[PDB]
DNA sequence: CTTGACAAAAGTGTTAAATTGTGCTATACTGGGAGCCGTCACGGATGC
DNA sequence: GCATCCGTGAGTCGAGGAAGCACAATTTAACACTTTTGTCAAG
């Protein structure tokens, strides 16, 4: 995030651009407490076997 | 019985939307005014 | 003339003769009331 | 309330079928197969 | 700026519902027996 917000001043509005869309995810998991290695699974649930019956 | 009908519940197809979200690896929970979680399941799937 | 009153209808009428059809929608196979029956399995509503 | 025969009513224990799981074949074999094709809108993202 | 790509969207009820065999390992079935349970008449 820090990286991001100093680059957030570079003058090229696409730099700004990437970098708002870059620190608007960065900021989605600093504020709901999630952690990024969560989006790939070790564990696969498993449907209740009366919806899928 | 000649009664007035009951308060209704939570339906069956909203707690199948929950398992469902659950099978995508998704944590639905479902919250009171404090923000405290609210089992829906009436315990029957609380381990 | 009107068959109720015996009077007639205050202008002359088109009457005539005219082939009609009785089509397969009748009323007998529509008719349909439910209070409870069957449910799905997965989501537990009724049969449609 | 008991009190002793009784009889199924059931369970425990082997045994043998009947079913199920698993390993094995020695000439030489060395890179798949089916789409094929009449829509139009939009974003949004990239190739730069 | 710019094309080119992919992705998502496009009304509602109803009515139509091709190995084969060998053998070992496991399970199921059929006895056998004993051990409850349920009745009985009493007493």
């Amino acid at each position: 995030e820090k990286e991001l917000l100093e680059e957030m001043k570079h003058p090229s509005r696409a730099r700004r651009a990437k970098a708002r869309k870059r620190l608007e995810v960065v900021r989605a998991f600093l504020d709901s407490g999630n952690r990024p290695e969560w989006m790939i699974l070790e564990a696969v649930p498993v449907l209740p076997p009366d919806l899928r019956p | 019985k000649g009664e007035d009908v009951p308060e209704p519940s939570v339906p069956e197809s909203f707690r199948v939307l929950v398992k469902e979200l659950q099978a995508l690896a998704l944590d639905v929970q479902t919250l009171d005014e404090k923000d405290n979680p609210v089992d829906i399941f009436e315990g029957l799937a609380s381990k | 003339y009107d068959g109720r009153t015996g009077e007639p209808i205050e202008g002359p009428i088109v009457v005539g003769q005219m082939f009609i059809m009785k089509l397969y929608h009748m009323v007998e196979d529509k008719m349909h009331a439910r209070s409870t029956g069957p449910y799905s399995l997965i989501t537990q509503q009724p049969l449609g």
